[PDB]
């Protein structure tokens, strides 16, 4: 695979520079490519640093290597997208990274309000479980949740939404664990990990 | 030359989708018409690709399960991905590459992008559960109460507060396509702590696709 870091923020002036580290690396050619939502997705570098048709100057970068990076100078507003790069394979073909959110404020950074709920009873009586992480009042809108059940953590039964755009100007998230009771009432707690940025907030609940 | 896509909006779990893509502004020949996808959880990926003589090229991780047909009369190039999960939900976009050498190439003239989502088939009523009131809520005052809407389909579900009459403090969260294949989400109010016990708050969920309308009473813990 080609690592990607997840997002990457930077403020109207300055620049952003991203990274596809993967394994091969990928022994020369690198190509990336930019995403917008509802929009065809479209080419930004190629080979390594060349740049096609109708790209500003602004976006540059090559590989060290072994290790592509994208720079992209003085970063305009238009310029917030999802970024992904690429490689050509003997055997797969086509090899993408991990994509990159490129949000570009914006505005001042929020920091995320986590609100952690408990199975209710009723839903206990319904031979269900289910954990209620709330993510709200975060910019830029990228974070990552993980669940920890006592400190090992949880891949299963998770389902974790598309961070949307709030009237706030800022976004908000949910993230839900599904549990069988007797798990829920097994264990002695469970944690919502909501990493936005740097920062990390962990809530956690027990059964009681 | 452009490049549109279209398919059916949503997908039964375990069949087959299908999907098609037509060319405008020139011809087939002379290069690699490509299906590929975008979603969360696999990034982008390169479905596969074929050429106008009718031969193809499958990503592995797929193959078996894709076939990708053709069409040189309407300038067309269809996708057919069978035994459907949960994790074949994503955009799916068809795009072109310059036919030769592959290392060096890229794809162009990309799509506006499909959105296939895949669900239960059937219609079903929602579970609405209360979230009994805690704090950590936008200080004191102050808790934050709420509802549960799980397992339902389709969208849309609407929750108002104590039929409309509270409006202030209310966060309804956008739903959850599960692996189940059905939806759910949360609405929570958030309410002065000194009027819990005395104060009556009721979630109004209404699920018109199933002609299904819970008022849940949400009570404080003992």
């Amino acid at each position: 695979e080609l690592t990607q870091p997840p997002s990457v923020s930077v403020s109207p002036g300055q620049t952003a520079t991203i990274t596809c580290s993967g394994d091969k690396v990928a022994s020369k050619n690198v190509c990336w490519y930019q995403v917008k939502p509802g929009q065809s997705p479209e080419v930004v570098m190629y080979e390594n640093y060349k740049r096609p048709s109708g790209i500003p100057d602004r976006f540059s970068g090559s590989k060290s290597g072994s290790t592509a990076t994208l720079t992209i100078r003085g970063t305009q507003a238009t310029d917030e997208a999802d970024y992904y790069c690429q490689v050509w394979d003997s055997f797969s073909t086509f090899v993408f990274g991990s994509g990159t959110q490129v949000t570009v404020l914006g505005q001042p950074k929020a920091a995320p309000s986590v609100t952690l709920f408990p199975p209710s009873s009723e839903e206990l009586q319904a031979n269900k479980a289910t954990l209620v992480c709330l993510i709200s009042d975060f910019y830029p809108g990228a974070v990552t949740v993980a669940w920890k059940a006592d400190s090992s953590p949880v891949k299963a039964g998770v389902e974790t939404t598309t961070p949307s755009k709030q009237s706030n100007n800022k976004y908000a998230a949910s993230s839900y664990l599904s549990l069988t009771p007797e798990q829920w009432k097994s264990h002695r707690s469970y944690s919502c990990q909501v990493t936005h940025e740097g920062s990390t907030v962990e809530k956690t609940v027990a059964p009681t | 030359v452009q490049l549109q896509e279209s398919g059916p909006g949503v997908v039964k779990s375990s069949e087959t989708l299908s999907l098609t893509c037509t060319v405008s502004g020139g011809s087939m020949g002379g290069t690699y018409w490509s299906w590929l996808r975008l979603s969360p959880g696999k990034g982008l990926e390169w479905i596969g690709y074929i050429f106008h003589t009718g031969h193809t090229n499958y990503n592995p991780s797929l193959e078996g399960r894709v076939s990708i047909s053709v069409d040189t009369s309407e300038d067309q190039f269809s996708l057919r991905l069978r035994s459907v999960t949960a994790a074949d939900t994503a955009v799916y976009f068809c795009a072109s590459l310059p036919r030769g050498q592959l290392v060096n190439a890229y794809f162009r003239n990309w799509g506006r992008g499909t959105l296939v989502s895949v669900t239960a088939a059937s219609t079903k009523g929602p579970s609405v559960f209360p979230l009994a009131p805690s704090s950590k809520s936008t200080s004191g005052g102050t808790a934050a109460l709420g509802c549960l809407v799980k397992d339902y389909f389709p969208e849309p579900v609407t929750v108002s507060w104590n039929s409309g009459a509270l409006t202030s403090g209310v966060h309804t969260f956008p739903a959850v396509l599960q692996s189940s294949g059905l939806y759910s989400l949360s609405s929570v109010v958030t309410v002065p702590s000194s009027s819990l016990g005395t104060q009556t708050y009721i979630c109004n969920v209404n699920h018109k696709p199933s002609n299904t309308k819970v008022d849940k009473r949400v009570e404080p813990k003992s």
